[PDB]
């Protein structure tokens, strides 16, 4: 048996068809939890510029977007599933535009806490590096420890400063 | 060959960006399906029907149904063909028999006079039809063809009969009579005695009474229950707010026929913004009573969609008294004038009523 | 009325506006001329099986040459409706070509963008290697 | 011949049908070629009559407005903002009304022009049209590159035989990237910036500046780069404004922007506020916190 994982890669994987379609992802439609995941994306500054907004042919054979922008269509998908566990994949370094991660982190925290979901944020952001959210660190070929994040400071290297 | 594709490779070359179909998107305001024509003719067709051959099991209902055109055909092939079944028979009997041998007669013949299949067809025609001339006699030295001149009197008899019966209950058809019963062409929605009300005006036009007369009215809407059902055509069944409940009418003059929308109907919530073409609506009116000729039934069925309602009108009088009778000016049937009516629903005039009765008490 | 088009109007165009005169008139001309010759060569050996059936003469060479007059005349259509194939295809395309080039980035803006790409790929690949054939 | 006919006659209909669906793509084809329009002329003598280079840039607009849609709803109104002739200016707005009129009035690409401009003193609608874009330089918003020769990037157009433009290339910025190319000035594009620094499209900018004699220079936003990018525009700026002494630089961000003599923002289908010096948008804290 397993569950479906929830799931965002570095390349971020579209479909060439409407926004919409794209982000809800044969999933049923409901604006309640539809607008509180594309207000956290911050994607309506694209909806805002594109002719048609969701309905435009986002993707390949159509209407092509930036590299950042794709990133948003992909961590958006993701959170609209409402899926027991999530995971993520540097969702922050290919794009790092500040305002956009924070609205979605609320968004993230509350959701994902209350509702007791994992999210695997495998990403560079040095604002959340330490936290009451467990860490683990891989280097090798290998985990070092799976435990809180205060483990890490007890340990000689912090990550070089842990970017001071 | 000559083709094009006599040769062709696998071919796959991508039409990037194939968009802007640009339909024409025309089914929206295509049609709106009527549940029964304005002249009856119910537009609903059905669909599956398993039929198990009970669709000619009722052969003398289905040879009623069918037009005079065809009656005729019918009625004229099942005789030429009874004639022209006997004619081979007889032909045969004396080609048996050997009197069909152009020959001195040495014998009795088995059935005088035949000599060619054309005067075994004319001794047929006589025999089936009780024409008789009697250059064609039947002779007493043919035991068999004593028994077929048994079987065709019996065969001619009862073909006689059954046809003559689906004729009879052809004769008295009715349905050309219900075709004189009126509707007019929009029924209006107007205050009678300070209750709003869905009137409507139907009319005999032959001076022959229609007996029994008794009239039904049925609103055809979707219908979703609380908990949550899809029925596609739900009929609920309309008052006609007759003086003693009853469907029973007394039709001479085109009388009027109205419901007094109370709380118990289902136009409780209707308001004039509503009323578009594109309005999931319709009221089905049904004249049912006996022809006082034949003692047949009939039935006339009208229909009234949203856009042949007309709200907050009044129909003009029609009968107007004469010298020495009443006089039903027909050229006014369906004409409408402007009434002063509230613009609100039935609810909202109940809940006004309502409101301007507590205040005054 | 959209769907009602029978299109003798877009014939016209291609014909005229971008195959010429001279090619034209010969792939015509070749056509009505070489079927004229597949009846003739049918109708001559119907004389032939027919007369010789035993003035009159041998039928040994007038035969050959109806033969020779259809078998160069086929060269002759399909070389023209080829070659009048590739002129209409090569220069339709520079016109397009000096068209879009020369074009107001108005309706570039506006257009579907994939409007243009059609009417250059796939609409172009049927001129160009189907209507020749 | 009777035998034959069966197949003559399906045939027939048969290569008539995939006829008229081929005959459509000439129906389709033959529509854009009756899309005719960009007129490229001009309403009197371009040979000596206007200038041959435009130098002290001094446009002084004249109740220009433009609109797109057949003149329709305009998003300027009578746009009459003065610039520095033979300094740099610097004029940037909070939405799109400021350079997208301004981009497209420049080079006569917006659709209608209700007035006139004078370019450098000489009028624009009397001025050949590829000349007036050869000597504008002008950035864009996204990265734009194609996939050919460098020496066939930076001046196709021009054709230009010197060698300075290799010299600018790992001088001008990404000095590693042009030793990256073994090539170098005749080298070719590599997947059209599949992995290439980010400063491409400024860098050719540069080169296309130098060339074609480019006096004025022309900006638009940005998308997303690197802090020190901006830094370096500023030192192209001042050599622009020293050498060429012509600059008109549209975008958001109001600290580089600040660098400049004048600044000048249009909102609401008309002028917002002009503004002769720099410090002057400063003194207005309203617009300086819209801002920030
Ligand atoms: C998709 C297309 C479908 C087309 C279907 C229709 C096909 C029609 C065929 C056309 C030729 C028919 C000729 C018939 C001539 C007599 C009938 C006639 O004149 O009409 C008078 C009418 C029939 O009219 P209707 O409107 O069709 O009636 C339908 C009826 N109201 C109903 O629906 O209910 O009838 C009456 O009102 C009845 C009176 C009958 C009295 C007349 C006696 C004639 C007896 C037969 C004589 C001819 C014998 C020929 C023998 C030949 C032997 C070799
Ligand atoms: C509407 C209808 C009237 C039709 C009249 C006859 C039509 C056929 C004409 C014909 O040649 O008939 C022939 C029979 O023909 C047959 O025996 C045909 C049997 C077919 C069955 C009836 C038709 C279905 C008639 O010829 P015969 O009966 O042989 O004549 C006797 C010969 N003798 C005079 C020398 C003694
Ligand atoms: C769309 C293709 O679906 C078809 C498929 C078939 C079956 C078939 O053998 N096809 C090829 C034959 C081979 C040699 C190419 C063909 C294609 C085009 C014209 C004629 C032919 N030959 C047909 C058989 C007799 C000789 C000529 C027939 C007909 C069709 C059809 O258009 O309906
Ligand atoms: N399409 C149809 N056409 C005619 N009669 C039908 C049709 N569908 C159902 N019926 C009639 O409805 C009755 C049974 O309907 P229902 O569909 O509930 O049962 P059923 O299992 O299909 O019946 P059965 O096996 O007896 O035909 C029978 O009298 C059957 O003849």
């Amino acid at each position: 048996s397993r569950g479906p994982v929830a799931y965002a890669s570095q390349k971020p994987w579209l479909l060439n068809a409407t926004v919409e379609e794209n982000i809800t992802f044969e999933s049923p439609f409901n604006k309640q939890r539809y607008k509180m995941v594309i207000e956290a994306c911050s994607l309506q500054p694209d909806i805002d510029i594109l002719p048609h907004g969701d309905q435009t042919q986002i993707g390949e054979r159509g209407i092509n977007l930036s590299g950042g922008q794709r990133q948003r269509i992909s961590v958006a998908r993701a959170l609209y599933q409402q899926t027991n566990v999530v995971f993520l994949d540097d969702p922050f370094s290919a794009l790092d535009v500040h305002l956009s991660d924070h609205l979605m982190q609320a968004g993230i925290l509350e959701l994902l806490r209350d509702d007791k979901r994992t999210v695997v944020l495998v990403t560079h952001k040095l604002q959340y590096l330490p936290h009451a959210d467990w860490i683990i660190a891989m280097k090798d070929g290998t985990i070092q420890r799976e435990g809180t994040l205060k483990d890490f400071q007890r340990s000689e290297c912090q990550l070089f400063e842990h970017w001071k | 060959m000559l083709s094009r594709k006599g040769i062709i490779p696998e071919e796959y070359v991508l039409t990037r960006l194939a968009e802007d179909p640009t339909e024409p998107r025309y089914r929206t305001r295509e049609r709106r399906a009527r549940f029964v024509s304005k002249k009856g003719n119910c537009n609903v067709a059905h669909k599956n029907i398993r039929e198990q051959g009970r669709f000619l099991q009722d052969v003398f209902t289905t040879l009623v149904d069918l037009k005079w055109p065809h009656t005729l055909l019918i009625f004229t092939m099942s005789f030429l063909c009874s004639w022209l079944l006997f004619a081979m028979v007889w032909w045969l009997i004396a080609f048996a028999h050997g009197d069909l041998a152009p020959g001195e007669g040495t014998n009795v013949p088995c059935v005088t006079s035949i000599h060619s299949f054309s005067s075994a067809f004319l001794f047929s025609i006589e025999v089936q039809v009780t024409i008789g001339f009697g250059g064609r006699m039947v002779t007493e030295e043919c035991p068999l063809a004593i028994l077929i001149l048994i079987v065709q009197n019996i065969v001619g008899l009862m073909i006689n009969a059954i046809m003559l019966g689906c004729i009879f209950m052809k004769t008295a058809q009715a349905h050309r009579r219900a075709e004189t019963l009126i509707f007019s062409k929009h029924a209006v929605i107007t205050l009678r005695h300070g209750r709003l009300c869905f009137m409507l005006r139907v009319g005999d036009l032959r001076k022959s009474m229609i007996i029994s007369a008794t009239i039904h009215m049925q609103v055809v809407r979707k219908t979703t229950s609380p908990e949550g059902e899809v029925v596609p055509l739900h009929q609920v069944d309309i008052p006609m707010e007759n003086g003693v409940g009853g469907n029973s009418i007394f039709l001479v003059a085109p009388l009027i026929i109205y419901h007094v929308i109370d709380s118990n109907s289902p136009l409780y919530d209707l308001a004039p913004s509503d009323l578009h073409h594109h309005q999931d609506l319709e009221i089905i009116v049904i004249l049912e009573g006996v022809v006082e000729t034949t003692g047949i039934t009939t039935q006339a069925r009208t229909s009234y969609l949203a856009d042949e309602i007309l709200w907050g009108q009044r129909f003009v009088p029609i009968v107007a008294e004469e010298d020495g009778r009443y006089s039903v000016d027909y050229s006014k049937f369906g004409n409408t004038v402007k009434v002063p009516t509230p613009l609100c629903t039935a609810r909202q005039l109940d809940e006004d009523r309502s409101l301007l009765d507590a205040l005054t008490l | 009325l959209h769907q009602r088009a029978k299109i003798p109007w877009r014939a016209c165009t291609k014909y005229l506006s971008s195959a010429g005169i001279l090619l034209l008139s010969l792939l015509v001309f070749s056509q009505l001329l070489k079927h004229m010759v597949l009846v003739a060569i049918d109708y001559w050996l119907a004389k032939w099986t027919d007369s010789a059936l035993v003035d009159q003469s041998v039928y040994a060479m007038v035969f050959t040459l109806l033969c020779s007059l259809g078998i160069v005349l086929c060269l002759v259509t399909s070389v023209t409706v080829e070659w009048t194939g590739l002129k209409v295809a090569k220069r339709l395309h520079r016109s397009l070509l000096n068209r879009i080039i020369l074009a107001p980035m108005r309706f570039f803006e506006t257009t579907p963008l994939g409007s243009i790409l059609n009417r250059f790929s796939s609409d172009c690949n049927t001129i160009d290697q189907h209507i020749p054939s | 011949y009777a035998l034959m006919v069966s197949n003559y006659l399906n045939w027939m209909v048969r290569n008539l049908a995939d006829m008229e669906i081929q005959l459509g793509a000439v129906k389709r084809i033959h529509a854009l070629l009756k899309t005719e329009a960009e007129s490229y002329e001009g309403l009197l003598a371009p040979s000596l009559i206007p200038k041959n280079w435009p130098d002290q840039g001094k446009i002084q607009i004249q109740n220009l407005s433009v609109r797109y849609d057949s003149s329709l709803k305009p998003v300027l109104k009578h746009v009459n903002t003065l610039i520095s002739p033979g300094q740099k200016i610097g004029i940037c707005g909070r939405t799109g009304s400021g350079k997208s009129s301004f981009s497209l009035a420049f080079f006569r690409m917006v659709d209608m022009f209700e007035g006139r401009i004078i370019i450098d003193g000489i009028d624009i609608a009397k001025l050949p049209l590829h000349t007036l874009r050869s000597r504008l330089s002008i950035i864009l918003q996204d990265p734009v590159l194609f996939s050919g020769t460098i020496r066939f990037n930076l001046d196709p157009e021009k054709k230009c035989s010197d060698s300075t433009l290799w010299e600018a290339l790992e001088i001008a910025q990404l000095k590693l990237v042009v030793k990256a190319l073994p090539g170098g000035l005749d080298a070719i594009i590599t997947e059209g910036g599949e992995n290439f620094s980010q400063g491409q499209r400024q860098l050719f900018c540069l080169a296309r500046a130098f060339v074609r004699k480019t006096s004025i220079f022309i900006m638009d936003e940005a998308t997303a780069s690197i802090d020190m990018a901006t830094e370096n525009i500023l030192q192209k700026v001042v050599m622009t404004a020293f050498a060429d002494r012509t600059v008109v630089t549209i975008a958001h961000r109001v600290h580089t922007i600040l660098s400049a003599d004048l600044v000048m923002v249009l909102k609401r289908g008309a002028i917002l506020e002009f503004d002769k010096p720099e410090t002057l948008l400063s003194q207005k804290d309203s617009v300086f916190a819209s801002f920030v």
